[PDB]
C-alpha cells in the first residue's frame, strides 16, 4: 500500500499542480527512498516557540477573555519555558478555573501565574520530545 | 546495539563505541543557555545571557563567569554541580603550579591538567564522568590571546572564537562566514560581532541585565567582569 | 513616520546651499533609519519616496557642478549597501526602489542633454549595475531599456 | 544548462564537496537556489543561492564526537 | 640566500614569459653547482620548474635533449626514484618529437617493467598512450590498437583524469 | 574507591578476548598514518584533518618526541594518547638516571608493552584504544617498532595504522622495496598518505616527523608544504 | 527503567534518575520557607503533630550551626541531622585554623562540594534532604543561601521548601522585601504558613520560628515564640 504511494508519487506518469503536504512526529522512522527529494521535495522544521513566539501565541489566546487591565504577559512568559501554542491555551484555561473558583467573574493576573507552576509542574511525565530529521 | 553492559558503564560497544560519553555531551544541554567566546587581535571577550525567573532569587549569585586567577578567566556550561567541583580543581592546581615552578600557568597547560583529570572519569568504569564544559581564555606572553575549551571527554584544542551552550551549530555557522571574511579585529570590533551574533541565534535584541560579558586585553592583563553600565554602553553602541 | 520625515525634508531641502552637502549627506543615514523602520509597506516606504528626492536635489546641487565622478559612485555604492545598512532590498522591494531607480533614470532623462561623455556613462556605468542584478523588476524593466536604448 | 545561471557561479567549486549525493538530489538543489533568487525578487542566480543550496539540502550532515578519534 | 635562490625562479619565469629559449638554457646551466647548498625538496621543485618551463615552451632540440640527459643523471647521482622516473616519460616525448624510431620503441623494456611492477594508475595510461603513438607513427596498427585497449582498462581506475581523459579519446 | 579490583576482561568461551577484539575495532576507525626505515632513518607520516576552518593547527601536535633520539605517533582515539606519551616520558628518564645514558628503543617497547599488558590485564579498566609506532637511530642502525591494544609489539620495515591500512598496506608493499632514502621513502610515505586522504592535502592536512643519525627531528609546515611539490 | 539504578550511570538522554527520584522525595515532605528584610533574616516551618505523638517541641527541624548560622531542613530527617553536624564541624574547622566568623558563601560552597561527593559512585546514595542557609552580619548585612539534592546552592530574598511551594513563593513575592523590617516580617510569614495546609489531608500542624539579624546582634535563636503571639493573632485576621 505505501509502495502505490511511492509509484504514483513519482512513477512513469508525472503530475501537475499536484501538491502533497505530510504531517508527522518523528521522521526518523520513516522510509529513506519514500524521504529522498523529488517525492517529498522539501522538509519544514516546526520547534517550539521562543520567548516572543510564546508572548505572542498568549496575547493571541489572551484576547476573549474578560479580565482586568493588569494584565503581566512579560512575567507569564518568564516563568514561560518550552510550551506549546495548546499548552499556553491549557494556561488561559486554568486561569479562568481559578477565577470560576470564587466565582469572580473578571480575570486576576495572579491566577495565570498559578495555573502556569500548574500547567509546568504537569510536564514532569514528557521525556524525549525531540526527534532528529529524516 | 546494547552489549552486557555497554548501555550502562564506561566499556566498548561492538561498534567500538562507548554510550556513556555522549549521553553526557547532551547532558551539558539541559542547562538551558549557550555561551559564546571570541579572539581578538590584542583581546578576548566572553558572554552568556542567564535566566532570572525569581524576584527573590538574588542577581550576584547567578554569574557562571568564573575568575581563576588575576590572568586567567573561564565560564562554564552543563551542570551547576559539576561546573563549581571543576572550579576548585582548577584554582587548585592552578595554585599549585605558583607554587612549584615560581611563574604563572600556561592557560594551555591548565587545559592538559583538567583534561587530564577528566581522563580518568571516563578510563575507570566505578566513577560518573561529570557531565558539564569548560571555557577558557587568557592572555599569552609572545602569544598574545587564546581561548580553549575541556570536555567532559577528555580533549581539548585552540580557537579564535568559538560559542557553547544549545546553540553550537548556528553560532559556529554564522562565526564561519563572519570571521574568514578578512575580519580585523579591534576590541569593540569583537565585542560587538560577540553581541551581535547571540542576539541574532536567539533573536532577543536583550535589556543589559541578562547577558554577562567576561574579558581581557593586552594593555591590562587582569580579567574583568563588565558592568552592566557599559555593556549597556556597547548595546547602544551596536544599536544604531 | 512619513508625514513627519515629509515635513522635516521640506525644510531639509533648504540646506543643500544653506548647509554643506556631505552634511546633508550626513543627515542622510537618519532618513536611512527611517528606512530601518519599515513601519507600513507604503507608509514607511514613501519617506524613501521623499529622501531619495532630496538626494536627487543633491544630485541637482553636485551634478550640476563637477560633483559627478563623486557624487554618483558614493550613491548606487550606498545603494548597493543598503541591502545590508537599512533592512535588505531596500527594506520593501519596491514603491521606495522602484520609484527610486525611476527617478534615478528621470534624473539620467535629465542629464543625457547635460553630462558629457565621461560622466554621463559613469552614471550609465552606475546604472547598468543595476541592470546586472537589482532593477524596476515588475512587469517593465524598461528604464533599463529606455538607458541602454541612449547607450549606443 | 536550462537556467540563466549567472557566470559568477562556479559550478565545480561545489563539485568538489563529495558529501555523497544522490543525482534527484542536484535538481533539488537547483530548485532550492532558484526559489530562493525567486524569493529574492530576481530572475537571475548567483553563487549565494548555491551556498543556501549546500545549506539546505547538503545540510543535517554532521554529528560526531571528536574524542572518538 | 633564500630571495636569489627564489631569484632563479623568478628571472627563469621571466624568460619563460618573454618567449626565449636559449638564454633560459643559460641559465639552467648557470646553476647547477649553485644547487648544492638547499634541501632536496626545494631543489626538486626548482628542477622541476625550471625543466618543464624550458621543455613546454621551443621547439628547439639543441638544448633540450642534452639537458634532460643533464638532469636525468644528475637524478642517477641523487638516487631518487620518482625523480628520473618521470624525466624519463618526458624525455620519450621529447624523442617522439623527431620521430625517433627505436629509443622511442624502449620506454617499454626499460620503463613499463618498472610502471606496472608498481602500483602507478597515472604514469601507466601516459606510457601505454604514448606508446600507442610509437607505433602507428611508426606503421604498427595491431599493436597500438592492443596496447590503446590495455590503457583503456587502465584508465578504469582514474577518478580525475580531466584532460588525461580527452587525451585519450 | 572501594577496592573491587575484579578484571572486567574474561576469555570467551570459544576462547576469545572480546574486549580486546572490539578495542582493535575502534583502533581501525582512528586515523590513518604511516612510517617508513629506509637505510638512514624513519619518517612518520600522519593524516591530521581540522574537522572546522576554526580549529588552530599549531596547538595540537601529533608526531611526538620522547628524547632527542626517539619519535612517536598513534593510531587510535586521540585523549588516551596522551597519558601512555607522558608514562613513557618518566620512563624514559629513571633509565637514563639509573645508567647516565639515552634508553635504547627497544627497552621503551619492552617497558611500555609491559605496562599495557598488565594494564589490560588489571581489573575494572578498558584497555587502551590507541595503537602506536615508535622509531629511533639508536646505535646507527634506525628502529622502527608498532605496539597495539593487546600491547604486543613488532619491527616493521614500514606500515600504516588507521583506515585502509590493508589497502594501503599492499600499496606499500608493491612502492615499498629494500633499501631506499630518507627523501624517497617521504615521498612514497605521502603517496600512501594521498591513497586515501581528502582531495586538498596541504602542509596542515598532515604532519611528518623523522629520526636520524643526527637524532630526532620534527618537521615543519615550511618544508612540508614545500615538499608537497611532486605530489604523491 | 534499566538505567536508573547506578548514580554512576548516565540516562540514555543525559540525567540521573537516582537524583530524579531523590528531589520529588524530599518534595512530599512539609513546608519550610525562608526570607529576609533589609536587616536580619526569619525562618518559618510547618511541623505537623499527627495524633498525639510526642511532647510538643520535639525534633524542630530548625537547626542552628553557628551562633550566627541557621539553618532550615525539609525532606527527609536523619540525613538532614547528619548535614547539620557537618556544617558545624566545618566552621568548627575554619574558626580552629584562621580565628573568625565562617562566610555563609564559603560554607553553603563547601557543603554544597561534599554534597556533590555522593552523586558520583555506586557506593552511595545522595541525601533526601534540603534546606536553607541564614546568616547576618554587620560587615555583610543578611545572606540566605538554598542547596537542593542534586547540588545546586545559592542566594534569594525569599524561598520556600515542601510541598506547598509553587504556591507557597506565590503570595510571597507579593510583599515588599527591601524596607521591611523582620519584626513586621514575623507576623507577616505567620499569614503565608496559615493560609497553606487544611483539612481532609493531614491533621493539627505546627508553626515554629526562627529568627537571626540585626536586632539578634548577629547571634542566631529562636523566635521568642509564646512571646508577644502576634503570629497566631496577625495569623487568623484572614478568616475571611
Ligand atoms: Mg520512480
Amino acid at each position: 500500500t505505501l509502495m502505490e504511494l511511492l509509484n504514483q508519487m513519482d512513477g512513469f506518469d508525472t503530475l501537475h499542480r499536484v501538491k502533497m503536504i505530510m504531517a508527522t512526529n518523528r521522521p526518523d522512522t520513516l522510509d529513506p527512498a519514500l524521504l529522498r527529494p523529488g517525492r517529498l521535495d522539501r522538509k519544514i522544521h516546526i520547534d517550539l516557540p521562543n520567548e516572543q513566539a510564546r508572548l505572542d501565541i498568549l496575547k493571541i489566546h489572551a484576547g476573549p477573555i474578560t479580565k482586568h487591565g493588569e494584565i503581566d504577559y512579560e512575567a507569564i512568559v518568564k516563568l514561560s519555558d518550552g510550551f506549546n501554542g495548546a499548552d499556553l491555551r491549557n494556561v488561559c484555561t486554568e486561569a479562568g478555573m481559578f477565577a470560576i473558583r470564587a466565582d469572580h467573574d473578571f480575570v486576576v493576573q495572579e491566577d495565570f501565574m498559578k495555573a502556569v507552576r500548574k500547567v509546568a509542574d504537569s510536564k514532569k511525565l514528557e521525556s524525549k520530545l525531540d526527534y532528529k530529521p529524516v | 546495539s546494547s552489549a552486557g553492559f555497554d548501555r550502562h558503564i564506561t566499556i566498548f560497544s561492538p561498534e567500538g563505541r562507548l554510550y556513556q560519553v555522549e549521553y553526557a555531551f547532551k547532558a551539558i544541554n539541559q542547562g538551558g543557555l549557550t555561551s559564546v567566546a571570541v579572539r581578538g587581535k590584542d583581546c578576548a571577550v566572553i558572554v552568556t545571557q542567564k535566566k532570572v525567573p525569581d524576584k527573590l532569587l538574588d542577581s550576584s549569585t547567578v554569574t557562571h563567569l568564573f575568575k581563576i586567577t588575576e590572568n586567567i578567566g573561564c565560564v562554564m556550561t552543563g551542570m551547576t554541580a559539576d561546573s563549581r567541583s571543576q572550579v576548585q580543581r582548577a584554582r587548585y592546581e592552578a595554585a599549585n603550579w605558583k607554587y612549584k615552578y615560581g611563574y604563572e600557568i600556561p592557560v594551555d597547560m591548565l587545559c592538559k591538567r583538567i583534561a587530564d583529570i577528566s581522563q580518568v572519569y571516563t578510563q575507570n568504569a566505578e566513577m560518573r564522568p561529570l557531565g558539564c564544559c569548560m571555557i577558557l581564555i587568557g592572555i599569552d606572553e609572545e602569544q598574545g590571546p587564546q581561548v580553549y575549551k575541556c570536555d567532559p571527554a577528555g580533549y581539548y584544542c585552540g580557537f579564535k572564537a568559538t560559542a557553547a551552550g544549545v546553540k553550537q551549530t548556528e553560532s559556529t555557522s554564522f562565526l564561519e562566514k563572519k570571521v574568514k571574511k578578512k575580519f580585523d579585529w579591534t576590541f569593540e570590533q569583537t565585542v560587538e560581532t560577540a553581541i551581535t551574533c547571540l542576539s541574532t541565534v536567539l533573536s532577543i535584541d536583550f535589556k543589559p541585565s541578562e547577558i554577562e560579558v567576561g574579558v581581557v586585553t593586552v594593555e591590562n592583563p587582569k580579567f574583568r567582569i563588565l558592568t552592566e553600565a557599559e555593556i549597556d554602553a556597547h548595546l547602544v553602541a551596536l544599536a544604531e | 513616520m512619513a508625514d513627519g520625515g515629509s515635513e522635516r525634508a521640506d525644510g531639509r531641502i533648504v540646506k543643500m546651499e544653506v548647509d554643506y552637502s556631505a552634511t546633508v549627506d550626513q543627515r542622510l543615514p537618519e532618513c536611512a533609519k527611517l528606512a530601518k523602520e519599515g513601519r507600513l509597506q507604503e507608509v514607511i516606504e514613501t519617506l524613501l519616496s521623499l529622501e531619495k528626492q532630496t538626494r536627487t536635489a543633491s544630485d541637482m546641487v553636485s551634478t550640476s557642478r563637477i560633483l559627478v565622478a563623486v557624487v554618483k559612485m558614493c550613491y548606487e555604492a550606498k545603494e548597493w549597501d543598503l541591502l545590508n545598512e537599512n533592512i535588505m532590498l531596500l527594506s520593501k522591494r519596491r514603491s521606495q526602489l522602484k520609484q527610486a531607480v525611476a527617478k534615478m533614470v528621470q534624473q539620467c532623462c535629465t542629464y543625457v542633454e547635460e553630462i558629457t561623455d565621461l560622466p554621463i556613462k559613469l552614471r550609465l556605468i552606475d546604472t547598468l549595475r543595476m541592470v546586472t542584478e537589482g532593477k524596476i523588476y515588475v512587469e517593465i524593466e524598461r528604464a533599463r531599456l529606455t538607458k541602454t536604448l541612449a547607450t549606443i | 544548462s536550462k537556467m540563466n545561471l549567472s557566470e559568477e557561479v562556479d559550478l565545480e567549486d561545489y563539485v568538489a564537496r563529495p558529501d555523497k549525493i544522490s543525482g534527484a538530489d542536484i535538481n533539488s538543489i537547483c530548485q532550492e537556489s532558484g526559489m530562493l533568487a525567486v524569493r529574492e525578487n530576481r530572475y537571475i542566480v548567483l553563487a549565494k543561492d548555491f551556498e543556501k543550496a549546500y545549506k539546505t539540502v547538503i545540510k543535517k550532515d554532521e554529528q560526531e564526537h571528536e574524542f572518538y578519534k | 640566500v633564500q630571495v636569489k635562490e627564489q631569484s632563479i625562479l623568478e628571472l627563469g619565469s621571466l624568460l619563460a614569459k618573454t618567449g626565449q629559449a636559449a638564454e633560459l638554457g643559460g641559465l639552467l646551466k648557470y646553476v647547477r653547482p649553485f644547487l648544492n647548498s638547499i634541501s632536496k625538496a626545494k631543489a626538486a621543485r626548482l628542477v622541476r620548474s625550471l625543466l618543464d618551463l624550458f621543455l613546454d615552451m621551443e621547439a628547439a632540440t639543441g638544448q633540450e635533449v642534452e639537458l634532460c640527459l643533464e638532469c636525468i643523471e644528475w637524478a642517477k647521482s641523487e638516487k631518487r626514484t620518482f625523480l628520473r622516473q618521470a624525466l624519463e616519460a618526458r624525455l620519450v616525448s621529447l624523442y617522439f618529437d623527431t620521430k625517433r624510431y627505436q629509443e622511442a620503441l624502449h620506454l617499454g623494456s626499460q620503463l613499463l617493467r618498472e610502471l606496472k611492477k608498481m602500483d602507478d594508475k597515472a604514469l601507466l595510461v601516459e606510457v601505454q598512450l604514448l606508446e600507442s603513438k610509437t607505433y602507428h607513427a611508426l606503421s604498427n596498427l595491431p599493436k597500438a590498437r592492443a596496447a590503446l585497449t590495455s590503457a583503456r582498462t587502465t584508465a578504469n581506475a582514474i577518478y580525475c583524469p580531466p584532460k588525461l581523459q580527452a587525451t585519450l579519446d | 574507591e572501594r577496592g573491587y579490583s575484579f578484571s572486567l576482561t574474561t576469555f570467551s568461551p570459544s576462547g576469545k578476548l572480546v574486549q580486546i577484539e572490539y578495542a582493535l575495532a575502534a583502533v581501525a576507525g582512528g586515523a590513518p598514518s604511516v612510517g617508513i626505515k629506509a637505510a638512514n632513518g624513519v619518517v612518520l607520516a600522519t593524516e591530521k584533518k581540522q574537522k572546522s576552518i576554526l580549529y588552530d593547527e599549531r596547538s595540537v601536535h601529533k608526531v611526538e618526541p620522547i628524547t632527542k633520539h626517539i619519535g612517536l605517533v598513534y593510531s587510535g582515539m586521540g585523549p588516551d594518547y596522551r597519558v601512555l606519551v607522558h608514562r613513557a616520558r618518566k620512563l624514559a628518564q629513571q633509565y637514563y638516571l639509573v645508567y647516565q645514558e639515552p634508553i635504547p628503543t627497544a627497552q621503551l617497547v619492552q617497558r611500555v608493552a609491559s605496562v599495557m599488558q598488565e594494564y589490560t590485564q588489571s581489573g575494572g579498566v578498558r584497555p587502551f584504544g590507541v595503537s602506536l609506532l615508535i622509531c629511533g637511530w639508536n646505535e646507527g642502525r634506525p628502529y622502527l617498532f608498532q605496539s597495539d591494544p593487546s600491547g604486543a609489539y613488532f619491527a616493521w620495515k614500514a606500515t600504516a595504522m588507521g583506515k585502509n591500512y590493508v589497502n594501503g598496506k599492499t600499496f606499500l608493499e608493491k612502492r615499498y622495496n629494500e633499501d631506499l632514502e630518507l627523501e624517497d621513502a617521504i615521498h612514497t610515505a605521502i603517496l600512501t598518505l594521498k591513497e586515501s586522504f581528502e582531495g586538498q592535502m596541504t602542509e596542515d592536512n598532515i604532519e611528518v616527523g623523522i629520526c636520524n643519525e643526527a637524532g630526532f627531528r620534527r618537521l615543519t609546515p615550511t618544508e612540508v608544504k614545500d615538499y608537497l611539490a611532486a605530489i604523491a | 527503567t534499566g538505567y536508573d539504578l547506578s548514580a554512576s550511570t548516565f540516562s540514555p538522554d543525559g540525567r540521573v534518575f537516582q537524583v530524579e527520584y531523590a528531589m520529588k522525595a524530599v518534595e512530599n515532605s512539609s513546608t519550610a520557607i525562608g526570607i529576609r528584610c533589609k536587616d536580619g533574616v526569619v525562618f518559618g516551618v510547618e511541623k505537623l503533630v499527627l495524633s498525639k505523638l510526642y511532647e510538643e517541641g520535639s525534633n524542630k527541624r530548625l537547626f542552628n550551626v553557628d551562633r550566627h548560622v541557621g539553618m532550615a531542613v525539609a525532606g527527609l530527617l536523619a540525613d538532614a541531622r547528619s548535614l547539620a553536624d557537618i556544617a558545624r564541624e566545618e566552621a568548627s574547622n575554619f574558626r580552629s585554623n584562621f580565628g573568625y566568623n565562617i562566610p555563609l558563601k564559603h560554607l553553603a560552597d563547601r557543603v554544597a562540594m561534599y554534597v556533590h561527593a555522593y552523586t558520583l559512585y555506586s557506593a552511595v546514595r545522595p541525601f533526601g534532604c534540603s534546606f536553607m542557609l541564614g546568616s547576618y552580619s554587620v560587615n555583610d548585612g543578611a545572606q540566605l543561601y538554598m542547596i537542593d539534592p542534586s547540588g545546586v546552592s545559592y542566594g534569594y530574598w525569599g524561598c520556600a521548601i515542601g510541598k506547598a511551594r509553587q504556591a507557597a513563593k506565590t503570595e510571597i513575592e507579593k510583599l515588599q522585601m527591601k524596607e521591611m523590617t523582620c519584626r513586621d516580617i514575623v507576623k507577616e510569614v505567620a499569614k503565608i504558613i496559615y493560609i497553606v495546609h487544611d483539612e481532609v489531608k493531614d491533621k493539627a500542624f505546627e508553626l515554629e520560628l526562627s529568627w537571626v539579624g540585626e536586632l539578634t546582634n548577629g547571634r542566631h535563636e529562636i523566635v521568642p515564640k509564646d512571646i508577644r503571639e502576634e503570629a497566631e493573632k496577625y495569623a487568623k485576621e484572614s478568616l475571611k
